[PDB]
RNA sequence: AGGACCGAACCGACUAAUGUUGAAAAAUUAGCGGAUGACUUGUGGCUGGGGGUGAAAGGCCAAUCAAACCGGGAGAUAGCU
RNA sequence: ACACAGGUGGUCAGGUAGAGAAUACCAAGGCGCUUGAGAGAACUCGGGUGAAGGAACUAGGCAAAAUGGUGCCGUAACUUC
RNA sequence: AAUUCCUUGUCGGGUAAGUUCCGACCUGCACGAAUGGCGUAAUGAUGGCCAGGCUGUCUCCACCCGAGACUCAGUGAAAU
RNA sequence: CGAUGUCGGCUCAUCACAUCCUGGGGCUGAAGUAGGUCCCAAGGGUAUGGCUGUUCGCCAUUUAAAGUGGUACGCGAGCUGGGUUUAGAACGUCGUGAGACAGUUCGGUCCCUAUCUGCCGUGGGCGCUGGAGAACUGAGGGGGGCUGCUCCUAGUACGAGAGGACCGGAGUGGACGCAUCACUGGUGUUCGGGUUGUCAUGCCAAUGGCACUGCCCGGUAGCUAAAUGCGGAAGAGAUAAGUGCUGAAAGCAUCUAAGCACGAAACUUGCCCCGAGAUGAGUUCUCCCUGACCCUUUAAGGGUCCUGAAGGAACGUUGAAGACGACGACGUUGAUAGGCCGGGUGUGUAAGCGCAGCGAUGCGUUGAGCUAACCGGUACUAAUGAACCGUGAGGCUUAACCU
C-alpha cells in the first residue's frame, strides 16, 4: 500500500493537462508504422474518465467513416505522448455513454465557455 | 427414501455422542455487589467490572 | 461470499432496515439508553454516531441532512443542541454497548447500547 | 468476438452487405474470432452486379469487432460494429479491390498487407 | 537453490520505456534468519529452517521461545524450511535478504489460495448448468448423474461433487521476476500468485525453464 | 343494430413455474378466453338407479358412476392366494 | 376434519392522478397475517442487472425479453363489400 | 393428402446444409360427391412452416436482492 | 408379475482395446510430399450445425482426429417427456356391428424430507506409553500428461518436372487446467444523481414514505470472465514392437543359447497437492512438572489430603477463514472491530443567499455538497484482574557407557 503507493506514485507522469468529459482531445499516441516510430494523433470526445492514480484512465469517441471509435487511454502510459484540449464542453454526466445512441447533429456538445 | 431396517438403541446411542452440553465455565463475581454473572456481561442489579453502570 | 463486505441483512430487506434503524436512532437519542439484540445495537452505532458527528457543527443543512435521515425534528433538535456540545471534543465512540441477558421469549442474546456521558435527567424528560 | 451466427458488416467493395459466419475456423471448439481471425461465412445480402452473390459460401477475415482489440499498455480501442473482408475459399487473399472504414495494425501480416494499404485509416 | 519467505503486498504494474504494462505482484520479503540447520548426521537430511517477520512476546510460546532463544535470533511469526543442494551451506542466526534471487530469472510462488468456501460443482469442477427452462425440474446447478447403475453399484472415488473450494496451497511456476530490492525488502514478478492481500508466500528459484 | 370490437367486476380455464407427507383430496403466481348473451347469478321447485339428466365427454346424479348410496338375501360363490 | 392462501348471494362508493368500479398513492376504518434470534455456504424457490454474440437452445422460441396511451398523417393481397 | 405402405417418392423453391414446410407431378398400397366433393372472406388460448423485433433459450455463465437451506431457543411429525 | 419404469436427449461419467488422432516400428506395387497394410502402444485428446422424437443416417462447415465397444442396449428416489401401452377425436383400411390396425393424425398429471452402503467436504474422540509446542522425514494416495500452424535448416535431400522432406532448432495459437483482480469490463436493492404519480413533514423552499430498488443514468470495495499470469515439458531409469554387435549349439549361417548396444505420448521417476491412524502411529529442536497419608484381596491396586505447570481451552473484539465445528489476527505492555481525522473514489456544481428573467429556469458563490465494504492515521467505545481442562518426574527386560 505505502510500497505499493510509491512505486505507483514515481511512475506517475506530472504534466498531465487538466481535461473533463464532453472536452473535445488530441492525444498524441507513439507508433510503430510498419519499421518506422512516430506520433499519431487521435482526436475525440472525452466521454469517459477514471481516476485512479497510475491506472488512471479515459476513453475518448471519434467518429471515422460514419461509424465510431471508441480508445481507453492509460493516462499514464509512456505510449501517450501528450494530450491537449480541443474545445470545451458542456455536459452535466461523468459519463456520457448515451451519445453512442446518437449521430451528426443528435451528438453535439455545447462549449463550456467560462 | 426410508430405512430398510430398524436402527437399533445403539446406533442412536452413537448417534447422539456429541450432544451433550457444556456447563459454564466462565463466571465472575462483580466485586463491587457481590453478584455472579456471565463474563463480559453485566449483573442482574446491573453493576460491571465494580460500577453501578445501569440504574435497574 | 462475504469477503470483506460490511452490514447485517438481518432477515430484512433493505427498506426495512432502514426504517428500522431509523426509529432506533431516535429512541437511542430520546432516551439515552435502550435494549436491543446485541447485533442490532452494533449495527446502530454506525447510524446514530454519524448523526452525533454531524451535529458538532449547527448549520442549516446539516439539521436538514440530519432531518433526512431521522425525520424527527425532536431528535435533531436534541442532537444539535444537546449532544454535538456534549461530545464537542470526543473523537467518536460517543456509544457504549453493555452486554446482558438472554430473552425468554426467544434466547436472543440482549444488549443495553448507551450515549457515553449518559444524562439521566434527560432519560426521565 | 465473433461466432456461429454472429453477423457482420462488410469492409470492401467485394458486393457483400451482410454476412453471417458459420464457422470459426482455426481449430476444434474454437469459440470466437477477433480482428485478425479468418471465419467462414455465407452471404445474406449482396448488391445486384458485384463479385459475389447471397448465398454464396466463403472466408472472410475480421477486422473490426464492438470487443475491440487490447494493446500492450492496457489500452483498448473498440468499434461500433462488426466487419470483416471477403476472402477467395482457397487463397485467402481479399476479393475485393478497395477497403472501406479503419482497421488496426493487427492485420499486419504477410498475408493482410494489402488491407492495411488501402484501409482509410489505421489503428 | 533455497528459497524465501514473504508476504503478498497486492498487485499493480510497471510500465516499460516502450509501451508495455507489466502487471506484477508486490511480494514483501524482509531478512529470512536462519534458526536451525539440518544436517545428515543429526537429522538424516540437509536443510535450514527460517523465520522473518516479528512477532508479539505475550504471543510466543515458550517452547517457541526456547527454540528462537537457542538461535539467537529474535521470534519470527512462523518457522519454514527450505531443503540444500550439495555445496549449500548456511549457519544459524544468518541473516538471508532477498537479494538471493538477484540474477534467478523465475521464480515459483506458493501460497494459500483465497477461500470460496463451500462451492457447488458449477464453480468448483466447471460443471455445465442443465436447462434454464424447457420444464427442467429444481436441477439448474445440481451435478446430474453421480454413477452408472448396478454395475458398479457404488460411486467411485474421486468423483468430482461440491465441497470446500479455496483456502488450499497452491505454486504457480516460473514467473519472471520483474524486479529485485533489498533496501525497501522488495520483490516484483510478473503476474498473479495465489492468496490474498496479507498472507503469506514462499518463492523458490524455478524449478523448470 | 349486432350470439359486434377493446377492456374491470362476473363467468371460464389455453401455457408455464411452484406445490405434490401441499397453504389446497385439484390450488397459488404470471400470463389467457367470454364479458348485451345460445350470458351470468340468488331463493324455491321438478326429474331417481337399467332410472334421471346430457350443445354427447360414457359426462354428471353429495370428494372413485360402463349402472349411486344405505339396509337386507349374506357366512353369495371363490377347482384361487 | 385445522384459528386451512380455497368456496360463499346482496348493499355502500371519500381525495389526487385516471376513460374507468383498471391502476398507484392516501382519507374514514381496519391491519402487520400466533414460533422467534442470528448467520449471509452449496442447492432450491421468487426477483433485479449483464460484456460480445443473438434461437447457435429445444421435440417446439417452453420460459424469458419485447410491444403496449391519445391525437393526427397513412395503410397491401383478398373479400361474402 | 388429418388418407401414400414402398417413402426422406421425384422435380422445383426456401437454407451454408430442410425426414418438417410451400408449389408441382400422378405410380390414388388404400380420395370422391349430404357416410357429402372441391373451394371459400371472416373467425380461432386449433395443427404445420417461414421472417423482423426481442432477448440468459443458448455459447457460458457472473454479480446482486429477498424466502428456505445452516446455527441457537420453544413446539414437534411422516413413510418404513 | 404382494411392480426390476421403456426409446432418445440433457447432466455426469467409468472401463476394455479389436487404436480415430498424436508416439514407435516391419513390409510396400515406399523417389520426395502423401498413402496402403501389419506390429507395438490405452498417456492424453477425440466438432458445431440443417432435417427428423430419433439412436443412426444423409447433408453443410470445421478438426490433428471427429474411434469401436462394455457399464440394467451406464445414468428418471439426477432432469426432460419429443417417440412409445390408457381414457377425447378424426382419416385411410377391415368389420353387419360393438369395435380393430404391428397405419397415420391433433390433444393428453413423471411422487418420494436419504436410515444403511457409497461418494464429496468438514469436525469431535481416543491412541501413538509423563505431558506439551513447533518444524519435518516421506511409506502410501491423488492430480497432470492433448495438439495446430508458421519460420530457420532449405526451395536444401529427393525429383524429368510439378512439388518437396527426414534429423534438429525458434516462435505463435486452439482446447483444457489453476491462480488472480493490477489492467479491460459485468455486477454492485449499503454511494451519488435525474425523473413520473401520490402522501406526508403547517406552508414556500428543502426533504422523506410508497408505487419491481417506482422507473432510470452512473458507480466504491468485494465477487467475477469475456480480463491476464502461469502450466502440460525437458531430463533420467527399465522396457514394447522393432534394429543391431559378438556367438556357438549346427566347421557356415544365426539379435540369443552365454555375453553386449539401442529402442515409444504406455511403466518407474522427474512437476503439483494430500500425506506418520505409515497402530510398522517415525525424526529433529524447544518447553513443563521435584509434598505427604490411608486401606484391602499387595499390584502397572484403590482412595484421601496438599499441588495444578508447560500448554490447551474459555470469554470478548474479530478476519480476503467459514454452513456449524475448524483455521488465522487481536484483547489496554492494545489498531481486533466500530467510531473519529485526513486522503482517495464515485457522483457531478448541495443548501442557503445574491444577481438576471413576467415565468419555467439560468448564472455566481462552486468542481459544490454527499460519499459503503477502500488507503494512511487515531485508544473515543468495546475487547476484566480472574476462574475450566491438563498434573506432581513417568513400566519391565536386555544391551552399551557411567557409578
Ligand atoms: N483477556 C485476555 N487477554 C489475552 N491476551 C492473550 N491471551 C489472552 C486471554 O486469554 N485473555
Ligand atoms: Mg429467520
Ligand atoms: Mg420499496
Ligand atoms: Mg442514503
Ligand atoms: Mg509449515
Ligand atoms: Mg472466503
Ligand atoms: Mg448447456
Ligand atoms: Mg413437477
Ligand atoms: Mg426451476
Ligand atoms: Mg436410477
Ligand atoms: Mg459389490
Ligand atoms: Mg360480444
Ligand atoms: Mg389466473
Ligand atoms: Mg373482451
Ligand atoms: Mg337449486
Ligand atoms: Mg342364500
Ligand atoms: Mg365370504
Ligand atoms: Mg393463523
Ligand atoms: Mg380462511
Ligand atoms: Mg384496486
Ligand atoms: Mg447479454
Ligand atoms: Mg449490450
Ligand atoms: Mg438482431
Ligand atoms: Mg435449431
Ligand atoms: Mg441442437
Ligand atoms: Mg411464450
Ligand atoms: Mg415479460
Ligand atoms: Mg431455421
Ligand atoms: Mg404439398
Ligand atoms: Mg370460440
Ligand atoms: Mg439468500
Ligand atoms: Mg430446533
Ligand atoms: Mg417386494
Ligand atoms: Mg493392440
Ligand atoms: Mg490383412
Ligand atoms: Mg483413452
Ligand atoms: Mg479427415
Ligand atoms: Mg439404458
Ligand atoms: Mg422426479
Ligand atoms: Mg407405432
Ligand atoms: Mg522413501
Ligand atoms: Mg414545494
Ligand atoms: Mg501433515
Ligand atoms: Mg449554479
Ligand atoms: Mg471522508
Ligand atoms: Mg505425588
Amino acid at each position: 500500500s505505502n510500497i505499493i503507493k510509491q512505486l505507483e506514485q514515481e511512475q506517475m507522469k506530472q504534466d498531465v493537462p487538466s481535461f473533463r468529459p464532453g472536452d473535445t482531445v488530441e492525444v498524441k499516441v507513439w507508433v510503430v508504422e510498419g519499421s518506422k516510430k512516430r506520433l499519431q494523433a487521435f482526436e475525440g470526445v472525452v466521454i469517459a474518465i477514471r481516476n485512479r492514480g497510475l491506472h488512471s484512465a479515459f476513453t475518448v469517441r471519434k467518429i471515422s467513416n460514419g461509424e465510431g471509435v471508441e480508445r481507453v487511454f492509460q493516462t499514464h502510459s509512456p505510449v501517450v505522448d501528450s494530450i491537449s484540449v480541443k474545445r470545451r464542453g458542456a455536459v452535466r454526466k461523468a459519463k456520457l455513454y448515451y451519445l453512442r445512441e446518437r449521430t451528426g447533429k443528435a451528438a453535439r456538445i455545447k462549449e463550456r465557455l467560462n | 427414501a426410508v430405512q430398510q431396517n430398524k436402527p437399533t438403541r445403539s446406533k442412536r446411542g452413537m448417534r447422539r455422542s456429541h450432544d451433550a452440553l457444556t456447563a459454564v465455565t466462565s463466571l465472575s463475581v462483580d466485586k463491587t455487589s457481590g453478584e455472579k454473572h456471565l463474563r463480559h456481561h453485566i449483573t442482574a442489579d446491573g453493576y460491571y467490572r465494580g460500577r453501578k453502570v445501569i440504574a435497574k | 461470499m462475504r469477503h470483506r463486505k460490511s452490514g447485517r441483512q438481518l432477515n430484512r430487506n433493505s427498506s426495512h432496515r432502514q426504517a428500522m434503524f431509523r426509529n432506533m436512532a431516535g429512541s437511542l437519542v430520546r432516551h439515552e439508553i435502550i435494549k436491543t439484540t446485541l447485533p442490532k445495537a452494533k449495527e446502530l452505532r454506525r447510524v446514530v454516531e454519524p448523526l452525533i458527528t454531524l451535529a458538532k457543527t449547527d448549520s442549516v443543512a446539516n439539521r436538514r441532512l440530519a432531518f433526512a435521515r431521522t425525520r424527527d425534528n425532536e431528535i435533531v433538535a436534541k442532537l444539535f443542541n444537546e449532544l454535538g456540545p456534549r461530545f464537542a471534543s470526543r473523537a467518536g465512540g460517543y456509544t457504549r454497548i453493555l452486554k446482558c441477558g438472554f430473552r425468554a421469549g426467544d434466547n436472543a442474546p440482549m444488549a443495553y447500547i448507551e450515549l457515553v456521558d449518559r444524562s439521566e435527567k434527560a432519560e426521565a424528560a | 468476438m465473433i461466432q456461429e451466427q454472429t453477423m457482420l458488416n462488410v469492409a470492401d467493395n467485394s458486393g457483400a452487405r451482410r454476412v453471417m459466419c458459420i464457422k470459426v475456423l482455426g481449430g476444434s471448439h474454437r469459440r470466437y474470432a477477433g480482428v485478425g481471425d479468418i471465419i467462414k461465412i455465407t452471404i445474406k445480402e449482396a448488391i445486384p452486379r458485384g463479385k459475389v452473390k447471397k448465398g454464396d459460401v466463403l472466408k472472410a477475415v475480421v477486422v473490426r469487432t464492438k470487443k475491440g482489440v487490447r494493446r500492450p499498455d492496457g489500452s483498448v480501442i473498440r468499434f461500433d460494429g462488426n466487419a470483416c473482408v471477403l476472402l477467395n475459399n482457397n487463397s485467402e487473399q481479399p476479393i475485393g479491390t478497395r477497403i472501406f472504414g479503419p482497421v488496426t495494425r493487427e492485420l499486419r501480416s504477410e498475408k493482410f498487407m494489402k488491407i492495411i494499404s488501402l484501409a482509410p485509416e489505421v489503428l | 537453490m533455497i528459497g524465501l519467505v514473504g508476504k503478498k503486498v497486492g498487485m499493480t504494474r510497471i510500465f516499460t520505456e516502450d509501451g508495455v504494462s507489466i502487471p506484477v505482484t508486490v511480494i514483501e520479503v524482509e531478512a529470512n534468519r536462519v534458526t536451525q540447520v539440518k544436517d545428515l548426521a543429526n537429522d538424516g537430511y540437509r536443510a535450514i529452517q527460517v523465520t522473518t517477520g516479528a512477532k508479539k512476546a505475550n504471543r510466543v510460546t515458550k517452547p517457541e521461545a526456547g527454540h528462537f532463544a537457542k538461535a539467537g535470533v529474535e521470534a519470527g511469526r512462523g518457522l519454514w524450511e527450505f531443503r540444500l543442494a550439495e555445496g549449500e551451506e548456511f549457519t544459524v542466526g544468518q541473516s538471508i535478504s532477498v537479494e538471493l534471487f538477484a540474477d534467478v530469472k523465475k521464480v515459483d510462488v506458493t501460497g494459500t489460495s483465497k477461500g470460496k468456501g463451500f462451492a457447488g460443482t458449477v464453480k468448483r469442477w466447471n460443471f455445465r448448468t442443465q436447462d434454464a427452462t424447457h420444464g427442467n425440474s429444481l436441477s439448474h446447478r445440481v451435478p446430474g448423474s453421480i454413477g452408472q447403475n448396478q454395475t458398479p453399484g457404488k460411486v467411485f472415488k474421486g468423483k468430482k461433487m461440491a465441497g470446500q473450494m479455496g483456502n488450499e496451497r497452491v505454486t504457480v511456476q516460473s514467473l519472471d521476476v520483474v524486479r529485485v530490492d533489498a533496501e525497501r525488502n522488495l520483490l516484483l514478478v510478473k503476474g498473479a500468485v495465489p492468496g490474498a492481500t496479507g498472507s503469506d508466500l514462499i518463492v523458490k528459484p524455478a524449478v523448470k525453464a
